[PDB]
RNA sequence: GCGGUAAUUCCAGCUCCAAUAGCGUAUAUUAUGUUGCAGUUAAAAAGCUCGUAGUUGAACUUUGGGCCCGGUUAACGGGGCCUUUCCUUCUGGCUAAACCAGGACUUUUACUUUGAAAAAAUUAGAGUGUUCAAAGCAGGCGUAUUGCUCGAAUAUAUUAGCAUGGAAUAAUAGAAUAGGACGUUUGGUUCUAUUUUGUUGGUUUCUAGGACCAUCGUAAUGAUUAAUAGGGACGGUCGGGGGCAUCAGUAUUCAAUUGUCAGAGGUGAAAUUCUUGGAUUUAUUGAAGACUAACUACUGCGAAAGCAUUUGCCAAGGACGUUUUCAUUAAUCAAGAACGAAAGUUAGGGGAUCGAAGAUGAUCAGAUACCGUCGUAGUCUUAACCAUAAACUAUGCCGACUAGGGAUCGGGUGGUGUUUUUUUAAUGACCCACUCGGCACCUUACGAGAAAUCAAAGUCUUUGGGUUCUGGGGGGAGUAUGGUCGCAAGGCUGAAACUUAAAGGAAUUGAGGUUUCCGUAGGUGAACCUGCGGAAGGAUCAUUA
RNA sequence: GGAUAGUGGCCUACCAUGGUUUCAACGGGUAACGGGGAAUAAGGGUUCGAUUCCGGAGAGGGAGCCUGAGAAACGGCUACCACAUCCAAGGAAGGCAGCAGGCGCGCAAAUUACCCAAUCCUAAUUCAGGGAGGUAGUGACAAUAAAUAACGAUACAGGG
């Protein structure tokens, strides 16, 4: 399709922490499910 | 003598060099693209939930992943407190047979097997 | 093809120190290559040298006694800052108390510590020890 | 060593540590350069105008001898051609293997010869022009060169 | 009860150790190369050459000497003079175009020094007992009843712009058709007047300042070498370099004719096959296409692929020799382009041999000793394509230096050296010595390397001559998508998701089949077989020299 | 020429065909506000900088405007889009990326506190106002200093 060089970013290292704590936050939000 | 070129005048080469070369460096590419944290267990997280789906060697307890949904081998600490997970208990896992089970129905085994909490159930 | 005379002529004596030669010509010749011999030749670390005059370019015959362990060229000749000298003394000598590296400045070409004395700077030259 | 070839001979003519005055010479200083402007007025470039003095009258080289190269003395007098003499031997090589490549179509060894020829023809009227001794374009191209060399 | 347990130690008790108002855990991270990586074999030098931009590029033009003053520890650093040397644009004076006080200048740059500047906080840092400290900018001293007083520094700021000193280093321009510089050498054109003839409008002369056209001079009147760089010319060589034409040599197959009998081929052992209309063999002759044996070598030529019969023609090339020419024209190379084994594709040609596919023989534990006959395309060529190889020296190209020896190819130099002339004169061949340019070889380590090994794979932890290309674990994979080229086959570019950590690799020493591959084409038992071309990443003994 | 506070293809009528680029124009991506600054280094680099200061932009998303020296202002106005409040069903009204505070998962995180005393800002103005700002409360953000003991007598174990 096309390549991965030209969709990229201008900070790698505030994607890998903002990425790695939105993962911890969405996992955060996780449960058991039951009925109401 | 060497590969790269050695000009005063010559800073666009081996700027324009250096920018086309690290992209083979495997680094660079995961770090830019931000697909790195797929190699490991979690995905990007440091910490999982999962549902504690079956008993097992003896010590370990078979939990299925609620995020991505498949299931892995959990390592219990301090074997007695195997007994306080039952069935279906919401646990959050850490890394450690690879996992270890850290936080059981939002309070941690550490509160418990010190008697310093109790279940909420 | 040949790009730099100075290259060649220090090229040529660092071989015939290390093999072990008295003795060395130098082919083709330059003000350049005669100002950074007369530099090597004030601290000992050479002998002494002949220029033979064919009408081409000339020749250099330096006749060494030892003391020499390293000289070279930096190409290409960088521009150094006056601040910017222990730098590369720091970066390319082994140690402080022996070891120049050489500069041609606006006032002709020098040794380091000359330049120092003088407060000039320019572009680098080489380096002898 | 060659710039179109693998080789690296060194064979060249070496000019002495004398720039006046060969001693059992003492025979003129101006009559030489009649001489040259009757041989160039024969018909000849200035190479086997050196070659010929040299052979048979004895001037070893014109500098030394008349204090001037030949082309300037050429040139002084006005018998200098439109084209140099080194580019015209170039483009009359390059259009003798032209002509062969016209008839043998096959031959690429002379396909190849002719692509080199042509890139030193090129580089040498580069130079030429630069220097401003040709015309400032002067349009190398085989149809014209054809009727130019002869 | 003992011992063992792939219990990846299964669990509790005693003891000690680390840090401490703090400590642990999970995940991420730390312990690409300008400086400063590697490319023979571990990943990697485009198959080769040309070539634009880019990057890089031989030497050379004022050095040397004397004089003082003159700052700092006999030394280091500064300026003015003279040594043919201080060059320009003008106001005021000493004067008789030649000096003094003064307003200013890199022909154009790059470079470097110095200075203005550049915001506070933050950083470094001076002073100060906030009870110490993190801080903060405070504070300190007295007759402590009318007071006094030190501060709140300093450094840095790495580009671009501004001012300034230097002129090495690296570029650029000037006099070659003199259309060049300089003048109390003269005429003419063309313009403007700060004025005086009362102010002004216009007419003119004188006078003053410019530009221009021709003539007399003033002068050392103006051109750096000619790179063991390059291209060009010339002399004689040299070669299995190329194209066209032509000639030859056996051989293979087929055909004709003649001889004679029972077999000929093939393989480990058979069979199909031809054969008493004569197979095979023998003898004479002819045709067809293909290929150039022996000579053939650790020889030669070409950019590589590659190139071997004779002779002729056409154009080309290397090395040597030259007291020949021009004077930097050069090196490497994105764009772009020429050539490019074999196989393969579209047409025309003849098609001998060999021969993918195919048709057929027997499959006998063992095929170790997996074959036989016929044979299409192809093999050869013309006109167009394709553009890949273990396209290998697995080693880019240009330049320099560094170690001993013997051969050998081409050119050149010397030999009252040899031989053939039929007179010992040129030449040819051989020998000896030297030299330039090659193909390689033997030993060694000055060195290099992880090792095998290397005269470069050396001149490197003490690291810089210029330049191009490539690589940054292995599968997934040169696969998918997109683009471009190709009639197709396919070529160029070129991923990711998932997976391995007892994973991939380089060099050396401690039931059957078994050479390993590469490009290409076709077909299926057992991921194999076969056709063309290529490599060793495979183990040179005996004789002679 | 119009318009502007004013230059200007800012816009209009006419006339030319130009302008940028392999020294990368143009298009695309950016989990891209920029700088002072921060961290790791011996140096070069590499990474971060929403955030105490300076500049820019915005007030749920477009678009337009009044007033005024200064706004294309939103704790000003008008209309469109999406949400959304009130009712007697005719109509009216809205904008927390200000300070508190709540929702956004059924798995959680500061007080809907006090005051203009300080620093400054505003007005007709010493006087009023200021969730700007200050004060206290609150999860060990980070950081500084520092308690939880010191001196003995007696019996054993010692070096003796």
């Amino acid at each position: 399709g096309h390549n991965a060089k030209a969709f990229a970013v201008a900070a790698p290292g505030k994607m890998a922490r903002t990425m790695q704590r939105s993962s911890d936050v969405n996992e955060r939000k996780l449960h058991v499910p039951m009925v109401d | 003598g060497k590969g790269k070129p050695r000009g005063l005048n010559s800073a666009r080469k081996l700027r324009v060099h250096r920018r086309n070369n690290r992209w083979a460096e495997n680094n660079y590419k995961k770090r830019l693209l931000g697909t790195a944290f797929k190699s490991s267990p979690f995905g990007g997280s440091s910490h999982a939930k999962g549902i504690v789906l079956e008993k097992l060697i003896r010590k370990c307890v078979r939990v299925q992943l609620i995020k991505n949904g498949k299931k892995v081998t959990a390592f219990v600490p301090n074997d007695g407190c195997l007994n306080f997970v039952d069935e279906n208990d919401e646990v959050l896992l850490a890394g450690f047979v690879r996992f270890k089970v850290v936080k059981v129905s939002g309070v941690s085994l550490l509160a418990l097997w010190k008697e310093k909490k109790e279940k909420p159930r | 093809t040949r790009s730099s005379v100075l290259a060649d002529a220090l090229n040529a004596i660092n071989n015939a120190e290390k093999t072990g030669k008295r003795q060395v010509l130098i082919r083709p010749s330059s003000k350049v290559i005669i100002k950074f011999l007369q530099v090597m030749q004030k601290h000992g670390y050479i002998g002494e040298f002949e220029y033979i005059d064919d009408h081409r370019s000339g020749k250099i015959v330096v006749q060494l006694n030892g003391r020499l362990n390293k000289c070279g060229v930096i190409s290409p000749r960088f521009n150094v800052k006056i601040g910017d000298i222990e730098k590369w003394t720091a970066n390319l000598l082994p140690a402080r108390q022996f070891g120049y590296v050489i500069l041609t400045t606006s006032a002709g070409i020098m040794d380091h510590e000359e330049a120092r004395r003088k407060h000039v700077s320019g572009k680098i030259l080489g380096f002898v020890y | 060593g060659r710039m179109h070839s693998a080789g690296k001979g060194i064979s060249s003519s070496a000019i002495p540590y004398s720039r006046n005055a060969p001693a059992w010479f003492k025979l003129s200083s101006e009559s030489v350069i009649e001489q040259i402007v009757k041989y160039a007025r024969k018909g000849l470039t200035p190479s086997q105008i050196g070659v010929l003095l040299r052979d048979a009258h004895g001037v070893t080289q014109a500098r030394v001898i008349t204090g001037n190269k030949i082309m300037r003395i050429l040139k002084s007098n006005g018998l200098a051609p439109e084209i140099p003499e080194d580019l015209y031997y170039l483009i009359k090589k390059a259009v003798s293997v032209r002509k062969h490549l016209e008839r043998n179509r096959k031959d690429k060894d002379a396909k190849f010869r002719l692509i080199l020829i042509e890139s030193r023809i090129h580089r040498l009227a580069r130079y030429y022009r630069t220097v401003a001794v040709l015309p400032p374009n002067w349009k190398y191209e085989s149809a014209t060169a054809s009727a130019l060399v002869n």
